[PDB]
């Protein structure tokens, strides 16, 4: 109409550009994105290396399993303040958390009075009770188990934990650690914690991650249509 | 970039051969294509156009319904087919890329061209004169006149300008009214008012001689000028 | 003993900044007032403009 | 007029205050639900538009029932037959639309739960298609007696509960209502079967939500069927019974009370079920 | 151990002399002097265009020199270049890492750059021979994330990294020329002067410093805030700059005298400040709060004179055009709006 001869050609460019944008915006919306966190010596490297791989600063790992595309952002190289770049991770399906069971009698460097489990619990509290992650579930991993058994065998558990009434048995020590970690969860009605013990079999770990993701997807779909 | 034409041969009247051109060195999938027929000792005339993605296919009123044209994106090859052929279709054939957006330069790179021999309302744009004798080192003023007001409500005239070297394909010099194209020296300059347009050259050398043309783009049925020759 | 270098650097920066000239606050206020009152005619934000000239007409 | 006194004489047809107040309560509940859904930007996905449509439909049903009860009485003989047909048409158009919406809700829920899409965003084409189809089918089913199947000549063919309507029309309405009722149960059972099997089979190694879904299904699917049964059995009964042989047929006004009360009780179930909309209502 | 003590008391008495000279120089506030001026009535600005097409949050936006073209970045990984007049799109430059937090536009309209969380500033070319968009250079010399980067010229770029430092790069060579250090917190805001000779940066601990590009050392510092600095912009004159913060308080400073002039705070706001930009004549101080709406804070009277509440989520970027024709604000709902 009012547009000139070549002005209508520029409007056609906007249409194909918007089409190409919408086509790519839908392909990246059907893949599961999950964040990874943990301490420096929490065994995150052995976890990211043991699992299947297909692929400074942020690092992204892309792998597929059971016709699902997973993205793993390892935010470990950021030495700046965490409160500044944490709001861009608002949309995420899960938050992988990794801690070390055997790392409970080893004090943190340049310090002789503070245990590493203390700052581990502090980081877990800051992550779970954050004002942004009030709806995303948390998957929890225990990296080492055999070294933990050897350590509780040669060293008592009462050195790290000030109160303890049970015996020096791994079967009850693991349950105590799990109950202590699940206690630091204020939002007990909007999020859940799935715990697991890392074993030598990668298939079990991948299956557990897939099961947790499927459970989160089912819960999200149920909450989507207001069915529960 | 590189462009070449193929499928040039003598054809008797009533016979048809398809035209093929191959483009390499750029994103062919986002460039529109124009065909240009150049008759011997005559001015060239627009033929056909296809937009990016084969969305809008246009034709000329003379060869409407008689030429079939299509694009092949995966192989970056362009095809042109005709149904009927007459005794006046004997002319050169060129293909020129063109992309239309804010600040773009259409008709930037002309193709080499091929030879085709056959053996047996709209805007009226007339140039000032046929040929001018010019001694080197003198300013030259060329005026191209149109029968309509090319100035649009947006505020930009749509009269293009380009030169053709003797024996080579023409190259774009000045888009719109004044902007200079990329690669050409700053000696060339143009101006206009809306009805009568002129071009001024500061210094003239020996490597820029030939014929000049003025194109219109306000209304879609593109028409070129007669062609004024520059004599050294 | 490594904080001595940064301490000397910071005290050098401080004694260097201590030589900056100071101007009266009333003079700065007057200059700001003159600047905002001189170019107030060419501001289409606080000065209403007719819709016949706005390129953003709807 | 002439034909009005004849049919009522042939059929034999020769306590309304609480209905007005319950209808006004339904209307205020519905205009409150509409205001709650409209003013909040969060409830703008295509899911809540079905609930808004159902609320508008049962509001129209309440208004139509109020108008029908107000016009009913001794004044029915004075009004023109077209006005009477109008009353019946209005009633059918209200209730048919309400039952039909309620099915589109379950269709959308089953389509959503069928495949995991990870996002609430969806095309509005299917939403507009479903809403328009529901509305036009309700309008056509309501206006059909005006065009054909009028029971204006065969006085015996007309129904007993109310004259001027053909028996085959009642049979058609019953046969479509039973199909809608079957489809509702089929979808609301298949969705629960799907949710339970996928979760038990594919989330085995590491319930409470399955029981909540079962409770929601056994509430929503049972409240509707428990209330829409008397009207359906009466509509199947009046067909077989002969004229002047059923005394219960004359007292058919009470059966519609719970039938229209279902429309007013649906928003309570569709709002107190989910927590987000309940919290939004509590905030207001 | 006495050396650290004597240097500490030396620095303390230096700070005492500085604050004494700062207090002795000021006579009266700016609000007392500007008590005989007619304030603006009401700034009623209505939306004109609605630029839509993004599918994620928006973190940056810059206006071209022609006051016609603007560029915006999103977490989706696109660098769409919009046309303000006609609303059509011109380019859809993709990104390698879909984590971006800054943008810039060349003064000549040739290059466009964007940093991000991958501590790498990539520069794209828009005037290439072909029809696509190529990466001219990828600058990687920082440890922390990049926060904001502006083009000082067509061949030099200045970046503000997260590891308490700022560096000036060179495009042809690819290596940084000069590095500015001295900040104690994460530098996350900077803006260039109109003459492109000086520039100031806002630290993360209630501090704002002034730098020079030629000599390359800190000249003056300003303090007074409580939480931190979150936005910086110069006066159109180029001789003053107003800074934002997180505790609902934006202030205006002076360059000749390191004094605080005016504070724009209200008792009804307890929310942070994300972006601050002046007007064409330095009379309207637009500020974008994170409570879903903007503000039109007056520059000389410290009273609100307009509200632009047409948004859905928190605003994260906004900037006035070169000629003062319109202002554009971008929020987290992937919707840009042009106010006039
Ligand atoms: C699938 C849905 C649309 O099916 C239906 C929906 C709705 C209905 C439906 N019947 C009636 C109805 C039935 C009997 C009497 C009277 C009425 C209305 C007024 C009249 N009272 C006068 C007393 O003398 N009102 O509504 C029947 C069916 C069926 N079958």
């Amino acid at each position: 109409c009012t547009l000139s001869a070549e002005d209508k050609a520029a409007v056609e460019r906007s249409k194909m550009i918007d089409r190409n944008l919408r086509e790519d915006g839908e392909k990246a919306a059907r893949e599961v994105k999950l964040l990874l966190l943990g301490a420096g010596e929490s065994g995150k490297s052995t976890i990211v290396k043991q699992m299947k791989i297909i692929h400074t600063g942020i690092v992204e790992t892309h792998f597929t399993f059971k016709d699902l595309h997973f993205k793993m952002f390892d935010v470990g190289g950021q030495r700046s303040e965490r409160k500044k770049w944490i709001h861009c991770f608002e949309g995420v399906t899960a938050i992988i958390f990794c801690v070390a069971l055997s790392d409970y009698d080893l004090v943190l460097a340049e310090d002789e009075e503070m245990n590493r489990m203390h700052e581990s619990m502090k980081l877990f509290d800051s992550i779970c009770n954050n004002k942004w992650f009030t709806d995303t579930s948390i998957i929890l991993f225990l990296n080492k188990k055999d070294l933990f058994e050897e350590k509780i065998k040669k060293s008592p558990l009462t050195i790290c934990y000030p109160e303890y009434a049970g015996s020096n048995t791994y079967e009850e020590a693991a349950a105590y650690i799990q109950c202590q970690f699940e206690d630091l969860n204020k939002r007990k009605d909007t999020k859940e914690i799935y715990t697991h013990f890392t074993c030598a079999t990668d298939t079990k770990n991948v299956q557990f991650v897939f099961d947790a993701v499927t459970d989160v997807i089912i819960k999200n779909n149920l909450k989507d249509c207001g069915l529960f | 970039v590189q462009l070449v034409e193929s499928g040039g041969g003598l054809v008797q009247p009533g016979g048809s051969r398809k035209l093929s051109c191959s483009a390499s060195g750029f994103a062919f999938s986002s460039f529109g294509m124009h065909w240009v027929r150049q008759a011997p000792e005559k001015g060239l005339e627009w033929v056909a156009y296809i937009s990016s993605g084969s969305g809008t296919i246009y034709y000329a009123d003379t060869v409407k319904g008689r030429f079939t044209i299509s694009r092949d994106d995966p192989k970056n090859t362009l095809f042109l087919q005709m149904t009927s052929l007459r005794s006046e279709d004997t002319a050169m054939y060129y293909c020129v890329r063109s992309i239309y957006y804010y600040g773009s330069s259409p008709f930037d790179f002309w193709g080499q061209g091929t030879t085709l021999t056959v053996s047996s309302s709209d805007i009226v744009m007339t140039q000032a004169t046929s040929s001018v004798p010019v001694t080197p080192g003198e300013s030259v003023s060329i005026s191209c006149r149109s029968s309509k007001s090319l100035l649009h409500s947006n505020g930009n005239t749509y009269l293009y300008w380009f030169l053709q070297r003797p024996g080579q394909s023409p190259q774009l010099l000045i888009y719109r009214m004044s902007n200079l194209a990329s690669g050409v020296p700053d000696r060339f300059s143009g101006s206009g008012s809306g009805t009568a347009f002129t071009l001024t050259i500061s210094r003239l050398e020996a490597e820029d001689v030939g014929v000049y043309y003025c194109m219109q783009h306000l209304e879609y049925p593109l028409t070129f000028g007669a062609g004024t020759k520059l004599e050294l | 003993t490594a904080s001595i270098a940064q301490a000397r650097k910071l005290v050098e920066q401080l004694k260097m900044e201590a030589n900056i000239d100071r101007i009266k606050v009333s003079k700065a206020a007057a200059d700001l007032m003159a600047y905002c009152e001189a170019h107030a005619k060419e501001d289409p934000l606080l000065t209403p403009v007719p819709a016949s000239e706005n390129p953003f007409r709807e | 007029y002439d034909i009005i006194v004849r049919h009522y004489n042939y059929t034999g047809k020769l306590t309304s205050v609480v209905f007005i107040l319950i209808c006004c309560f339904i209307i205020l509940e519905n205009i409150f639900v509409l205001l709650t859904i409209w003013k909040t930007k969060k409830f703008h996905r295509p899911m809540y538009y079905f609930i808004g449509n159902l609320a508008l439909s049962d509001l129209l049903a309440g208004v139509a029932y109020t108008a029908n009860l107000l016009l009913s009485g001794a004044t029915t003989y004075k009004l023109t037959p077209a006005q009477w047909f109008l009353r019946e048409g209005s009633m059918f158009v209200a209730l048919s639309a309400s039952v039909f919406s309620l099915l589109a809700i379950a269709i959308e829920r089953y389509i959503t739960m069928l495949k995991m899409k990870l996002h609430n965003g969806s095309n509005n084409f299917r939403l507009f298609l479903l809403i328009s189809a529901c509305w036009v089918i309700s309008l056509i089913l309501g206006g059909l007696p005006i065009m054909g199947w009028n029971c204006i000549s065969a006085l015996s063919s007309c129904s007993t509960v109310l004259p001027l309507y053909h028996k085959h029309y009642i049979l058609f309405c019953t046969t479509v209502f039973t199909l809608l009722l079957l489809s509702i149960v089929i979808l609301y059972c298949r969705i629960y079967s799907l949710v339970r099997t996928r979760s038990r089979r594919l989330t085995f190694r590491k319930s409470e939500k399955s029981l909540a879904l079962l409770k929601t299904v056994i509430i929503v699917l049972s409240v509707f069927i428990a209330c829409w049964a008397p009207l359906f059995i009466l509509l199947l009964l009046d067909v077989g019974c002969k004229v002047k042989t059923c005394d219960i047929l004359f007292r058919a006004e009470y059966f519609l009370v719970l039938a229209v009360l279902n429309s007013g009780t649906n928003p309570i179930i569709y709002t107190l079920t989910n927590k987000e909309m309940r919290r939004a209502f509590i905030r207001i | 151990g006495s050396e650290l003590d004597q240097l500490r008391q030396e620095a303390e008495q230096l700070k005492n002399q500085i604050r004494d000279a700062r207090k002795a120089c000021a006579d009266a506030t700016l609000s007392q002097i500007t008590n005989n001026i007619d304030p603006v009535g009401r700034i009623q600005m209505r939306t004109r265009r609605t630029l839509r097409g993004h599918l994620a949050k928006i973190y940056a936006m810059h206006w071209g020199t022609d006051s016609r073209l603007l560029v915006s970045a999103s977490q989706d990984g696109k660098l769409i270049i919009w046309d303000s007049y006609t609303t059509n799109k011109v380019h859809a430059i993709p990104l390698r890492s879909s984590w971006v937090m800054t943008c810039a536009y060349a003064p000549s309209g040739n290059y466009v750059a964007c940093g991000g969380l991958d501590n790498i500033c990539s520069i794209y070319n828009l005037k290439t021979r072909e029809g696509n968009v190529r990466v001219s250079r990828e600058l990687a010399g920082h440890t922390g994330y990049l926060s904001c980067c502006r083009f000082l010229d067509d061949n030099q770029i200045v970046t503000s990294s997260g590891d308490t430092t700022c560096a000036l790069w060179d495009i042809e060579t690819g290596q940084q020329t000069t590095t500015f250090t001295g900040h104690t917190g994460d530098v996350m805001s900077l803006s260039l002067a109109p003459d492109t000779r000086l520039f100031v940066s806002g630290a993360c601990d209630a501090s704002a410093k002034l730098w020079d590009v030629r000599e390359g050392m800190c000249r003056q510092t300003f303090t007074g805030h409580e939480s931190d600095i979150n936005a910086i912009c110069f006066f159109p004159n180029g001789n003053a700059f107003a800074t934002g913060s997180d505790d609902a308080t934006c202030r205006l400073f002076d360059l000749r005298a390191d004094q605080e002039l005016m504070t724009y705070s209200h008792d009804n706001i307890i929310c942070g400040i994300t972006s601050v930009s002046f007007s064409k004549s330095g009379r309207l101080l637009l500020a974008g709060y994170d409570d879903f709406n903007c503000n039109v804070w007056d520059a000389l009277k410290a009273d609100r004179a307009g509200v632009l509440a047409g948004h859905d989520n928190r605003v994260s970027c906004l900037g006035v055009t070169d000629d003062g024709m319109a202002v554009a604000t971008g929020s987290w709902d992937s919707f840009l709006k042009i106010w006039n």
